[PDB]
């Protein structure tokens, strides 16, 4: 919305795509973090 | 480059020399607002023309207007960015062949996806006028007598009521066309212009911004 | 040795469950109204799709 109302410039489904492939860019940087911590040093349960 | 290639070689670079104006040139191209100016012979395009001739460009992004007889010619065209429609609601007889211009302009399916940029002009003559005698709406357009100046269409402080009652009844003479349309694809905006007003110009570049946000709205499906 | 934990029977673990499940109808309920008046300008506003 910001770029919208900042594109005074005439002339700037594949922006929704787009949308979705930023959202899982971040939500990705995660997703490889949570998965080395998964597969390197699982977390357990502790009595 | 190697330069390997004779006379073609010589091609290859004209070629190259040639695409990079076109690039340079395309620059300037994509951030124009063309617009074009279908004001009547006596609405007044020439007020505005002069304020042009005056100094148009604002800021650093460029505009280019074309002004212009039937219209072969104006279905040409869907590339330029909004309608400049002058009017002089100063001649109340005037006035109704330029709102069955409007007509014509705003239900031009061509141009459908067009905005246009109304301006009601030489309104200051318009109070002089109506401040006298002598013009009576009522004989032209009668429905004046049964109109009622709007609270919410904001008046300006230090003017005559009756003043108001007719300015605001060309104004909603000609917003019937755009609001009976509501299409969306295209919104008309009306602005009262005046003889030796540098301000006018401002206006149209505002204008200009907004359309194309709303442009960017659709694109992305907010609006 | 008492075994101790949060549990589902614990009578916390109730309201903890009643909240979370709350909190589930009442996202089930926004998008459902966000379905039903989808075109609405107000919802098409808000990038619908995000």
């Amino acid at each position: 919305v910001l770029l919208v109302f900042e594109a005074k410039i005439p002339t700037s489904w594949w922006g929704l795509n787009l949308q979705f492939l930023l959202v899982f860019l971040c939500t990705f940087m995660q997703i490889v973090i949570c998965v080395i911590w998964l597969y390197t040093a699982p977390p357990s349960s502790y009595r | 480059g190697c330069t390997l290639s004779a006379e073609d070689k010589a091609a290859v670079e004209r070629s190259k020399m040639i695409e990079k104006q076109l690039q340079k040139d395309k620059q300037v191209y994509r951030a124009t607002h063309r617009l074009l100016l279908l004001g009547a012979d006596n609405s007044g395009k020439s007020t505005i023309v002069k304020q042009m001739r005056i100094l148009f460009q604002v800021d650093k992004v460029n505009f280019h207007m074309f002004d212009v007889e039937r219209r072969k010619w104006i279905q040409c065209f869907n590339d330029v960015t909004a309608i400049i429609f002058v009017v002089d609601s100063s001649d109340y007889n005037r006035l109704q062949e330029a709102l069955n211009d409007f007509k014509s302009i705003w239900n031009n399916r061509w141009l459908r996806t067009i905005s246009v940029i109304l301006f009601l002009n030489k309104q200051d003559l318009l109070a002089e006028k109506v401040l006298a005698g002598k013009s009576k709406i009522e004989d032209y357009f009668p429905e004046f007598a049964r109109y009622t100046t709007p609270e919410d269409a904001t008046p300006e402080p230090g003017e005559d009521p009756r003043v108001t009652r007719a300015k605001y009844f060309i104004r909603d003479e000609f917003l019937r066309i755009s609001t009976a349309s509501g299409d969306g694809r295209h919104y008309c905006y009306p602005h009262f212009t005046c003889a030796v007003d540098t301000e006018n110009a401002r206006r149209i570049f505002n204008d200009c911004r907004d359309i194309i946000q709303r442009m960017h709205l659709r694109q992305y499906e907010l609006l | 040795k008492e075994i101790e934990f949060l549990s589902w029977t614990e009578p916390f673990g109730i309201a903890l469950t009643l909240f979370a499940v709350l909190g589930i109808f009442l996202t089930a309920f926004v998008l459902g109204v966000f379905i039903k008046f989808r075109n609405t300008p107000i919802v098409k506003a808000t990038n619908r799709e995000l």
